[PDB]
């Protein structure tokens, strides 16, 4: 009853009502039912005081809840710097790992707090630690969108200056098999071209069997898909995707891009994985230019 | 318009799964807690009705999108928090290769301060020795890119993607996704340019749960619009 009592305090901020409580012989390393402790609770909301005095009474610095979580994992994710370095001053773990694999560095990295980051740099992260899908912190911080992190984290790790716009193994790919092409198709033109004039392989095809030029096609970038044809993207991939980048264009009302594609030999007659061609899904969605275009090319 | 403002803090989760494969029927409770500003899950579900007759990988898609995370310059691509709080609907077949399929609906909505996720699932055509029914699938699960378009009628969203279940001899079971999202309410709502999502996912179990249970730890970002 009094632990119940201890998480609700810590949870809320209330540090005269943890003082209280712990005189009264509350004990610190209480857990509810998921395994979070009051400690995580302060640690997560941001009650500092309630922290440093949960931590002077013995609370246990790495207890993991469920989901592998130690309260270092939850302030380093939440943001709250001076929580993290008390918990680090107090003997936290810093390269415990939530249940994905996560350390405290993936999740400041991927939760864009740079402050956070450098500190737990300094207390002796693993920059190159891997989550279980082969995700370094790097890897979260420019997957996010989180450019001024890499750029700290690609230094720390020895590779120099510059990882903020991407640390350049042109043809590194990860567990669902996404090169830098991959990802640059998703609208950074100048990207694509500085990848392929240093030799990214422009037909690598993802674990879904998508290639570049399906991204493209499916987020419909026009100058994206000119430039993978010119460097001998694959018109008509399909192998394991089922559908080809001219199916896609159908389907999303592009007439410049399908243009493009026919013109680079784009099959017609190819079927996706309910039978459809071009032509079918251009007017199942409406898509009547490029139906009638699709059409005259029979 | 300002459903995004109830996502900015950490906000407590319930499930509701009544399902029904092959005419084995079952019940799933879920609870816990999504920080969609950081797209990060953790819950715990039980079979409440006793064991479950599938491999509980499989009902992980169907077991809250709003909980994703969307960076800053997306913000006016996230559909799922547009529609909050009177919420979507959440419709999808799911065919597993060379098995059956999974149909389901779902109403995704706040009730009170809680966002709840009430699912109707009917499995129908599973082999009973086949890797849902015979139980050997896994226990574990994969990352996936969610592919995400605004529909063609203006009113919401299509998602298509393809999820890998490990089978326990080392080849893969596909389970090939077809999901629509509709918002319940009148209220205007985000349509979005295409992009995708990246999830990762982790399954374990709690040694004090008796019960049938998969405890869950997910975080899924959005991602390919850009500046
Ligand atoms: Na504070």
């Amino acid at each position: 009853d009094l632990g119940k009592k201890l998480l609700e305090a810590a949870r809320a901020g209330q540090d005269d009502e943890v003082r209280i409580l712990m005189a009264n012989g509350a004990d610190v390393n209480a857990a509810d039912d998921v395994g979070v402790t009051p400690l995580h609770l302060a640690a997560q909301r941001g009650h500092l005081e309630i922290v440093e005095v949960l931590l002077k009474y013995g609370a246990d610095v790495n207890a993991a809840d469920l989901w592998g979580q130690t309260p270092l994992h939850l302030a380093a994710t939440a943001g709250h710097l001076e929580i993290v370095e008390v918990l680090l001053k107090n003997g936290a773990d810093v390269n415990a790992r939530d249940n994905i694999g996560h350390t405290p560095l993936h999740l400041a990295a991927w939760a864009g707090h740079l402050e956070i980051v450098e500190v737990l740099l300094k207390y002796g992260a693993d920059v190159n630690a891997q989550d279980k899908f082969g995700k370094t912190p790097f890897d979260l911080a420019i997957d996010n969108g989180n450019e001024d992190i890499a750029e700290v984290l690609q230094k720390a790790a020895g590779g120099g200056s510059g990882g903020g716009s991407g640390g350049g193994d042109v043809n590194a790919y990860d567990e669902v098999g996404w090169t830098p092409l991959h990802k640059a198709a998703w609208g950074h033109l100048e990207k694509v071209e500085d990848l392929l004039k240093n030799g990214a392989d422009v037909n690598a095809a993802d674990i879904d069997g998508y290639t570049p030029l399906h991204l493209a096609a499916f987020s419909g970038h026009l100058e994206i898909v000119e430039v993978l044809l010119k460097y001998g993207a694959d018109v008509n991939a399909d192998d394991q995707a089922g559908f080809t980048p001219l199916h896609l264009a159908a389907i999303f009302g592009h007439l410049e891009i399908v243009e493009v594609l026919l013109k680079n030999g784009a099959d017609v007659n190819a079927q996706d994985k309910f039978g459809k061609t071009p032509f079918d899904l251009a007017i199942d969605n409406g898509n009547e230019d490029i139906a009638e275009i699709l059409q005259k090319a029979a | 318009s300002k459903g995004e403002e109830l996502f900015t803090g950490v906000v407590p989760i319930l499930v509701e799964l009544d399902g029904d494969v092959n005419g084995h029927k079952f019940s799933v409770s879920g609870e816990g807690e999504g920080d969609a500003t950081y797209g990060k899950l953790t819950l715990k579900f039980i079979c409440t009705t006793g064991k479950l007759p599938v491999p509980w990988p499989t009902l992980v898609t169907t077991l809250v999108q709003c909980f994703s995370r969307y960076p800053d310059h997306m913000k006016q691509h996230d559909f799922f928090k547009s529609a909050m709080p009177e919420g979507y609907v959440q419709e999808r077949t799911i065919f597993f290769k060379d098995d059956g399929n999974y149909k389901t609906r779902a109403e995704v909505k706040f009730e009170g301060d809680t966002l709840v996720n009430r699912i109707e699932l009917k499995g129908i055509d599973f082999k009973e020795d086949g890797n849902i029914l015979g139980h050997k699938l896994e226990y574990n699960y994969n990352s996936h890119n969610v592919y995400i378009m605004a529909d063609k009628q203006k009113n919401g969203i299509k998602v298509n993607f393809k999820i890998r279940h490990n089978i326990e001899d080392g080849s893969v079971q596909l389970a090939d996704h077809y999901q629509q999202n509709t918002p319940i309410g009148d209220g205007p709502v985000l349509l979005p340019d295409n992009h995708y999502l990246s999830t990762q996912s982790a399954l374990s179990k709690d040694p004090n749960e008796k019960r049938d249970h998969m405890v869950l730890l997910e975080f899924v970002t959005a991602a390919g619009i850009t500046l």
